Formats: C-alpha cells, structure tokens, sequence
C-alpha cells in the first residue's frame, strides 16, 4: 500500500505520573497507542510500530518490530520517572528513522510531550531547518499538562512544515483530564 | 558451453568458517551456504558463508529447511550488503573429495533454480598446512552419456592441470561430475594483519630463565653426552669391517652416537649463546 | 494419523548401525586406540562433546 | 669446523641422476590404477 | 632524600635529626618495618641500617624536573646498545 | 621451501589409523610388519621415525589403506 | 578478576571484511558489532561475531542506536547452529576511543555481566599487538564525579587453535622465520625486544608532556609506580654482582668450550666419510 513507518514516541517523563485521567495518565496513553497501532497496521501490513522515548535516556525501550507484545509487556510497571530532554528527543526520533529497512516509506512520527520543557526556541529552529534539508514530516500531539498555549511548539511545527510543507499539524493539549480517546479521534480520522 | 576454465575465486573469510564449521562437529557430515556474488560465464565469486544447522543425529546431508536460509537471507541484507546464494557445502570427514550418491541429490534440486550452483567439497583432516582438502565440482547431465559425447570443450590449457585422485575417479568423476581449478583472493589488507599479529614473543628474551637451573641443565645434558661420546669411542673403531652399506640395515635396533651426538651440541650451544648474551644486555640496560 | 506413523518410517530408515568396540588406553586427548569385537585394533579419535 | 666444511665438499661429484621413478613402471602403475577405477 | 647509590644511614644520625637517644632507635625501626612504611635491613655492630623499599610520597611540578631529566639520557641508552644489535646481527637476518 | 615440506608429509598420520607390528627390515627405509587382521605386508617407512626406537617386537601404526609405516 | 583475553584469527578477520562492506560510506562509520564467545577457566576466549546496523550524527553525538531485534534473532540463529557458541561482550572499531563507547557498554550488559570491548585496527602499522580491550569498573572514589567509572586494559594477544593454525600458515604463504636455532631468539626478542622497551621509555614520556604546560589533571594516582621504578632499578655493580658475574661466564662459557671442541671432531669424522668414497671410486668406476 502507501509506504510509511509508523513510529511512536512515548512519555516516561516524570510529570506524567499522577491520576487526573480517570484510569491512568500511563493507560490512558497506552490503549490510544494500541487502537492507532492497530489503525496502522489494519490500513497497511507493512507498518511496523515499536516505541523509544524522549527522556534523560532516549532508551530503545522496544525494539522496533512489527510486534507489540514487547511493548504490552514493557509498558506495564514502565517507571515513568525522569526529566524530559526533547533536544536530543530530534535527534533520537530522526536517526531512529534512517535505521530503518526502507527510507522510500514516507517519515511519520508521533510525539507525546506532557512536561514542561526547557528547550532553547533558537536551538530547535536550527533543528527545524536540519530537519527542512531532511524533508520530514512530524505530528506532534499533546497531551498531559504543559504551558498552556504550548510554548515553542508553534513555531517549531510553523518552521516545519515551511518551504511547502503545509501538511502538518500541531494537536494541542485540553487542559482538563478528560477520557482522551475522543483527543486523539482527529488525526485517526484524517491528517 | 563451458570452456573447462572455471575458475572459481573464493575468498579469506570463507575458508575459516568452511574448516571451523567442518571441524568442531566432524564425524557427522555437515553442511552450510555459499552467498557469493555471482560474476560472468566463466568465473564464480564466493566471498560470504554462512552455516546452516543440522537436523537430527546421522550421518547425512538432509535437506535444506527454507524457514531458516529465507530469514536468514534478509537478516544482513538490513545490516550490510545484498549478495545471492551462489551454491552451497558439505564436509566428508576423513574421506578426501567426492560426490556421493546422496550428496548429488540435493544438488540436483539446487541446479534448478540457477545452473551455476557450485558443489564444494572441504576436508578438514586431511589439511596440514600446505593443504586445505578442497576440489569444488559441479554434475554433468546423464544425457550426454548415452550419447557418448565428451562435454566442456576444451579451449584452453588451464583445465588439465591438477590430477584427480584415483579414490575419487572410484566414484563418480569422470562420469557424473568435474573437476575445478581455484585459487585465493589475498589482499594487503588482510594479509599483513595476520602476519604480524600470530607468534609475537613479547619479553620473553629479555630474560634469565631459572638462573640456578640453567647452569643446572648444563649438567643435565652433558653427564649422559660423556658416555655418548664412549659409544662414539666404540662405533667408530668397528669400522674397516662389512661395507657400511651394511651398517644401514644393522643399526636400526640400538642407538648410534654419530647422529645423537650431534644432537645435543645444538642443544648446549643455543641454550647457552642465548642465555648469555641476554645477561649482557641487561648490565647496560638496567642502569 | 495412518499416514503419521508411516512418516516415521520415512526418515526411520536413514540412520546408520554403528560397531561395538573396546578402549585400551588413551595416548592424548584425541588420541584413543581401541579393538573391534570383530578382530584388529584400531587408532581413533572422538567428538568434542563426549 | 668451517675448514673441515670447505675442505670437505670437493668428493661431491657425479651425482649421476636424480630419477623420480620410472617410464615404464610409472606407465604400469598407470594403467594398474586405470584397472582399479573401472573395477 | 638520601639517593639510591647508599641511603644507608647510620644511629648517630637519627640520634642527631630526631635527638633521641641510643637505646630506643631499634626499638623505632622494629615498629617501622612492622607497619609497613619501609623495608629495609637493620644492622647492629657497625651501627648502620640499609634500607632499601620506603614509602612513596607526593611531589611537585619541581620533583618532575629531575623525574623527567634522569628518564631522558636514560633513552638514549636504549638507543646506543641496541645500535650494536641492529649493526653487528645485521646479516644474521635481513 | 624444503621446510614447507618436511611438514606437509605427515598429512598421512591423521586419524583413521590402524595398528601392526614390527618384524624385521629389508633394508635401509624399508621393512615387513604384520598387521592385526592376522596378514603380514611388505611395507614401506615414513621418514621421520627415529628407526633406533624399534624392534623390540614394537607395535606400529599403518596406514588404513595403502598400508605402510606412520 | 580476568586474566586475559584470547582472541581467533577469525573474528580478526570477521571485522574487516565488515569494514569493506561499509567502506563506502565515505565520511565518518565506525564497525560496531556484538562478539561471541565463552570464557572457562577464568580465561576469556573470543570465537566468533558479527556487526549491528549503527549510526551516529556529529551534532550531539550522544544518540546511537542498536537495532535489538536484528541482535535477538541471529544469536537465537548461532545458538540454534552452536549451543556451546555465546555471547562474550561487544567490540569497535576502535580508532582512537570515540565517545559512546561508555555507555554502549551499559546499554548491552543485560546479556553479559562482564561485557567486554575490544578494539581492533583497520589501518595495521605498529611494533607490537594492534588488538586492544579494556575492562568495566567503576569507583564511588577519590575526586572525580560522584558517579565515575573508567576502562582499564586487560592484557591482549592473538590465541591460536589447531584447526584454524591449518588456515593460517594457509593463508600467509609470504615469510615465516621458522626454524628456531640460536637466532630466532636474536629478533623475537633481541633486535626487537630492546625495540620493544622503547616505545615503553617513550609512553611515559607522553605523559610527561604536562610539565607546566599541559592538561590540567596533574597525577595524584600515577606518580606511585613512577616513584617505585626509578627506586627499584636494579642494583649498581660494586658488590660481588661484579664477582658473581665473572663466576659464571666462567662456568657458562666452559660448556661452550666443550661443546665447540665436540663439533669438530665430529666434522672431522665426516671428512674421512668422504675421502672413503673419493679414493676408494676413482679406481673402481674411473
Ligand atoms: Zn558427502
């Protein structure tokens, strides 16, 4: 079919942790994960879905494999504990995708920031225009609690999709711990 | 057609995995994959090997399990470079080299799919240093047998160079397979950093070795050396007697001094020049 | 199933019957020397695993 | 020593001929071995 | 600070650099060589003592001077005996 | 190149090997054994042996086929 | 805790065919791979390997990746051919010790306690060994960090095997100074030995280069041994070192009298096996 490869980026950050979302923030996130891993898959057999993070450790939690046993039985007692560092979180969800079987599949990644980061805005357009001479399309969702309004992920996204991008999206957080299978019914639904 | 100039260049890496998979389960007959890259109508390039995995306890060459060479075959094609099965192996343990009649079998279902796969031989016995038992071959069809036709067409002077063994014109060359000539792939990049990297001694002269039991085993030898010298005080004054043709047969139950004699002065000459010398570099050396 | 245990025969019949011996002594590691119950003695190695 | 090498070597001398084995022995061994490849 | 030709130090001398008196510098030595903090030999009638193995201590960028000066015509006598192995058991092995 | 060689001779020795022993020798390099399957053979030496550590009555080793001393 | 390390002339070669076949890339890669092998008898031994897809941009060279799953089925395959095969550690190329050979160590100790590297050379010029490994430890410790840890250099050399000593004196065929006599010694360790203490006079040497001038670490645990050396050197030649020297030249250099005195009359013998078949075959044949 249409040749991607779906990659997910999960947040173990520590401000992820406590339980305004009614069952957890972890499960919550999990089973969303679950239902658009099985959209990947059932449009597409060629989609493989494994997970890394963007914590102090970018760990290869999972190994990306068409699998997602490892990534049920990973993400139960998962220790989301850490401080989040989306700097290096580029670079591991870039490098990651040149590490892949095919590079003709179109680059799609997902990332779930729910912490407040201390980026440099000047620091993440220099990697917005090394991801623009890299022609890599990125949405990125949020979720959780951040700075409201979220703060430099406008223009990240704006200095992403510029030199006739015009393709992606930025999906905001609700602020209020609402049942989040309904948050992320967008980009499901279409691009 | 084919000229009987074949020509099949290998490798450095293969050779060390066709012994060491031949060698560390040798009595049951082995067998593994040759991924090579294939080149023109005359010659063949194997460079990669990979071994495959038996299946039960017997002596034979079973068959192929296509679960295995097929994730196997995308395994390094994600990591390093595509190449394409260009034949395959197997090991008779002691024997020599020869297609049996269970090892022409199995290759006959792998000239099917490409008409070049090439069947190899390896003995990892028979092999010392100047040999590596080897003589890849290859089927010729049964057809041309009845007809009585003489394949492969000679039309160089490159073919019939090496001899076959009488053991393997026993079985079935020259009437079901050939022969083919090979020889190595060797480069400067491999071939010096083996060289200098296999008997390096490291201080092992700039030693005294057991100072007390040097001038030790200078007694050692040269106690027993005096009355080896008294059997050279006695062989030498029998002689002017039968015609020392016959003192070549009649001297193979006892000792002789002549040979044994000259033996141990090799012996108490490096043991001693070494040792000596070493002690005197030490004094200048060492302060 | 009636072609099951006659699958079994189908591979069944590959395996080799194997002469019974004697060991001496043992010259070296891999060095063994034994005598058939047939009739002369022999020099012989092993596996490596046994 | 070395005189009794270098006054030593001069006996070396007709050598004859080195023969490997045969022609016609090594021709019967052929053919001998030609019999047992057909048996 | 005694160099590695003799440190070999005599009673007298410890009786002059710690002013104690005679009868009690064995009874000093025997607790020295106890803990360790220096081996050496003790002898009694010509009232020396060789001592051979003390403890190493910490130095400055001054102590590195003469640790840098004694290693470096050291070196060229590694250069100057192997000169006569390379030149005289040169046709030995090319 | 004569070392390279005095080495690859004893490809002979390897493992299949079968075991006689000594009677006598014709010669120089060249003598009769009987093998343990009861014949006895007019064999010929391998060169390395040390011909003063024989005849006792010594036991020997023969090649499987061809049948000479190793 | 390890002795020392045995490495096969197959693994040697397994990272340079390795090497080829990512030599096209130009630029900037390092051979990174996992490596195979036991260790029994308190001796580790390297058998066998393999190399992982790596990569590794210049710009925050803190993000490598292990594709795991390329790393689970083909051990899962080299159990599967060889039970008694196993994972030993990993290696790399090894240049000049690059930066994520710290922690790729500690991504890859859940399958070996003691997860040995080894570093190996692709450009071969040297007088000794070009096979490098190191050791992981670790020190709640003196001044550095809170957190320290340091690789240390566990002795290296080439292990040989009786079925692969086929292979490669196979595999030379160029030169191999073999027959041991009373001059093997003179270059393995008498031309070369006193040539190998160079490079070892010269290493500190290296290390004396921060004087004044240098980097800014200055010894504290290295100036010990340094300490020791120059006071261990060996004893001056007043004492009967002198007198026991000359004891034994003449004692060594008697068996040397003897010994030569023997080859000529040896050689002597061997004269008049030769005037016996001169004298006596003139007249006979002519
Ligand atoms: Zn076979």
């Amino acid at each position: 079919m249409v040749l991607e490869s779906t990659m997910v980026c999960v947040d173990n950050s520590e401000y992820m942790r406590n339980g305004d979302f009614l069952p957890t923030r972890l499960q919550a996130q999990q089973d969303a994960v679950n239902i658009v891993c099985h959209s990947k898959t059932r449009s597409n057999p060629e989609n493989n879905v494994g997970l890394i993070t963007l914590a102090n450790d970018c760990e290869v939690l999972t190994t990306l494999t068409p699998d997602t046993g490892r990534i049920l039985s990973k993400l139960h007692t998962v220790q989301p504990k850490g401080k989040i560092t989306f700097c290096t979180g580029i670079r591991v969800a870039h490098l990651a995708l040149k590490h892949r079987q095919g590079k003709n599949h179109k680059m799609r990644i997902i990332a779930f920031v729910g912490s407040p980061v201390e980026d440099n805005e000047k620091d993440l357009v220099k990697l917005a225009k090394r991801l623009k001479k890299e022609k890599v399309n990125v949405d990125i969702i949020n979720f959780g609690e951040e700075e409201v309004n979220t703060e430099k992920l406008t223009a990240f996204v704006n200095t992403l999709n510029g030199k006739d991008g015009t393709g992606s999206h930025l999906v905001t957080v609700p602020p209020g711990p609402s049942l989040a299978d309904a948050l992320i019914s967008s980009p499901i639904l279409a691009g | 057609a084919v000229d009987t100039a074949e020509q099949v260049y290998i490798s450095s890496l293969a050779l060390l995995k066709m012994l060491k998979h031949g060698r560390a389960g040798v009595p049951m007959e082995v067998m593994g994959l040759m991924l090579g890259e294939f080149v023109d109508d005359y010659t063949v390039r194997v460079i990669d090997v990979f071994a495959m995995p038996q299946s039960g306890t017997g002596v034979s060459v079973e068959a192929v399990d296509p679960v295995f060479q097929a994730k196997m075959l995308d395994m390094l094609k994600q990591t390093g470079r595509p190449e394409m099965v260009v034949g395959w192996y197997h090991s008779h343990p002691g024997f020599g080299c020869w297609l049996s009649g269970v090892d022409i079998n199995t290759q006959q279902s792998f000239e099917a799919l490409s008409e070049r796969a090439v069947a190899v031989v390896v003995d990892p016995i028979q092999s010392v240093k100047g040999k590596v038992v080897i003589d890849a071959f290859r089927l010729i069809n049964a057809n041309m047998m009845v007809l009585g036709h003489e394949p492969r067409q000679t039309t160089s002077n490159l073919g019939h160079l090496n001899k076959p063994s009488i053991q393997a014109l026993i079985h079935g060359l020259n009437r079901h397979y050939y022969s083919i000539t090979i020889n190595y792939r060797k480069n400067e990049l491999e071939q010096k950093m083996l060289l200098n990297l296999h008997k390096k001694s490291w201080m092992e002269g700039l030693t005294l070795q057991d100072y007390s039991e040097h001038c030790k085993h200078n007694e050692s030898v040269v106690k027993e050396m005096l009355e080896l010298a008294k059997n050279y005080n006695k062989a030498v004054e029998e002689e002017d007697k039968m015609t020392p043709e016959q003192l070549a047969i009649k001297n193979v139950g006892k000792q002789d001094p002549k040979r044994h004699l000259e033996e141990h002065v090799d012996v108490l000459m490096t043991s001693n020049i070494v040792q000596c010398l070493a002690a005197m570099l030490d004094t200048v050396v060492f302060k | 199933k009636q072609y099951e245990k006659s699958e079994n025969d189908l591979k069944a019949l590959q395996s080799v019957g194997q002469i019974v011996g004697e060991v001496l002594k043992q010259l070296t590691e891999e060095k063994f020397i034994v005598k058939a119950t047939n009739g002369p003695r022999y020099v012989v190695g092993c596996r490596r695993q046994l | 020593h070395n005189m009794s090498v270098k006054a030593m070597r001069f006996p070396p001398k007709s050598y004859n001929k080195d023969l490997e084995s045969a022609e016609e022995r090594r021709e019967r061994e052929q053919q001998d071995l030609e019999f047992a490849k057909e048996m | 600070t005694r160099p590695a030709n003799h440190r070999q130090l005599t009673f007298e001398e410890i009786a002059k650099s710690a002013k104690i008196t005679v009868n009690e510098v064995e009874l000093l030595v025997m607790k020295a060589l106890s803990v360790g903090l220096v081996k050496g030999s003790i002898d009694e009638v010509d009232k020396r003592v060789h001592m051979t193995w003390v403890q190493p201590r910490v130095l400055d960028l001054q102590q590195i001077k003469g640790m840098k000066d004694r290693l470096e015509f050291w070196c060229t006598d590694v250069k100057s005996m192997e000169m006569l192995v390379e030149h005289q058991a040169h046709d030995i092995l090319t | 190149e004569f070392l390279h060689a005095q080495e690859e001779v004893k490809r002979i020795q390897s493992i299949p090997l079968v075991i006689g022993q000594f009677l006598e020798a014709v010669d120089q390099n060249t003598a009769i054994v009987g093998s343990t399957t009861g014949s006895n053979y007019y064999v010929r030496i391998l060169s390395t042996i040390d011909r003063e550590l024989l005849k006792p009555n010594a036991s020997v080793a023969l090649h499987k086929h061809s049948n000479a001393l190793v | 805790a390890v002795q020392k390390v045995v490495v096969h002339p197959l693994v040697l070669l397994s990272v340079v065919d390795h090497f080829n076949r990512i030599g096209k890339v130009g630029n900037q890669k390092r051979v990174v791979g996992v490596l195979l092998g036991s260790w029994q008898k308190k001796v580790l031994d390297v058998s066998n390997s393999f190399a992982v897809p790596f990569d590794e941009d210049d710009k925050d060279d803190s993000v490598w990746f292990l594709d795991h799953d390329y790393l689970e089925n083909m051990y899962g395959m080299f159990k599967k051919v060889n039970a008694r095969e196993r994972i030993v550690g990993w290696y790399h190329t090894g240049p000049k010790l690059h930066k994520n050979d710290i922690a790729i160590n500690e991504l890859m100790k859940r399958y070996c306690p003691n997860s040995v590297l080894v570093i190996i050379d692709v450009k071969p010029k040297d007088l000794g060994l070009p096979t490098e490994a190191y050791i992981s430890v670790e020190e709640v410790h003196d001044d550095g960090t809170p957190t320290s840890k340091t690789f240390e250099h566990v002795t290296s050399e080439i292990g040989a095997e009786e079925a692969e000593e086929v292979g490669v004196e196979h595999l030379l065929r160029d030169i191999k100074d073999t027959t041991v006599g009373t001059l093997s010694q003179r270059i393995t360790n008498q031309v070369h030995g006193l040539k190998g203490l160079n490079s070892k006079l010269l290493d500190i040497r290296s290390y004396l280069e921060k004087v004044a001038t240098g980097k800014l670490p200055i010894n504290h645990q290295i100036i010990y041994q340094l300490q020791d050396v120059f006071n261990l050197l060996p004893d001056v030649s007043l004492q009967e070192f002198v007198k026991a020297f000359y004891l034994k030249t003449n004692d060594q250099m008697v068996v040397v009298y003897l010994a030569s005195l023997i080859r000529s009359v040896v050689a002597l013998h061997n004269l008049i096996n030769n005037k016996i078949a001169n004298r006596d075959a003139e007249k006979k044949e002519g």
